[PDB]
């Protein structure tokens, strides 16, 4: 079975990727 | 657990990275 936490985890990995973008556009 | 490791330290991290958003605003 893939976990529920892999689903999870997945998802937290995106909202990482997008929150470090997010700090490179503020900086710039 | 591998998983629940992982799953906590990526909650760290998002954590670290709003803190940082919130203080660069």
């Amino acid at each position: 079975e893939i976990d529920a936490l892999e689903f999870e985890n997945d998802a937290l990995e995106q909202k990482i990727a997008a929150l470090k973008q997010k700090i490179a556009s503020l900086k710039q | 657990r591998r998983l629940k490791q992982k799953n906590a330290r990526l909650k760290q991290e998002i954590a670290a990275l709003e803190y940082e958003i919130a203080a660069l605003e």
